[PDB]
This record gives C-alpha cells, structure tokens and sequence, in this order.
C-alpha cells in the first residue's frame, strides 16, 4: 500500500 | 488561519519516511487526506514525514 494507508500503529 | 496538531504519545519511527516524535510536540498537516498516515511537518524538531494520526490531535 502507499505510505499514508498503512496500518496505524496501536495505542502505547 | 490554520490547525496545528499536537502528539498524544511518543513514538518511535520504523523507517524515515515517517516521524520520531515525543510528546507535546507540535504539527502542522501537509497532507491529511490520502490515507490515516498523515504527512506532517514538525515544528518542535523541523522534520517532515509521515505521522499516525491516531498519535495526535487537535490544538
């Protein structure tokens, strides 16, 4: 995928 | 005028493509509309790159 539709990270 | 975002948490870049960053630290969006990895420009360090959009919010 391009950068922006990565999978986010998960919160901390 | 404009939005600024601030981060949440800390986090810790895989690739430089994307922004290390820590708390507190200020954004302005260069382009939030492709996807929910946001390119941001960091005014607390001078970068500019991908940042998570869930790790900020607005100021």
């Amino acid at each position: 995928v391009s950068l922006a539709r990565r999978p986010l990270p998960p919160l901390p | 005028g404009v939005t600024l975002f601030v981060a949440l948490y800390d986090y810790e870049a895989r690739t430089e493509d994307d922004l290390s960053f820590h708390k507190g630290e200020k954004f302005q969006i260069v382009n939030n509309t492709e996807g929910d990895w946001w390119l941001a420009h960091s005014l607390t360090t001078g970068e500019t790159g991908y940042i998570p959009s869930n790790y900020v919010a607005p100021v």
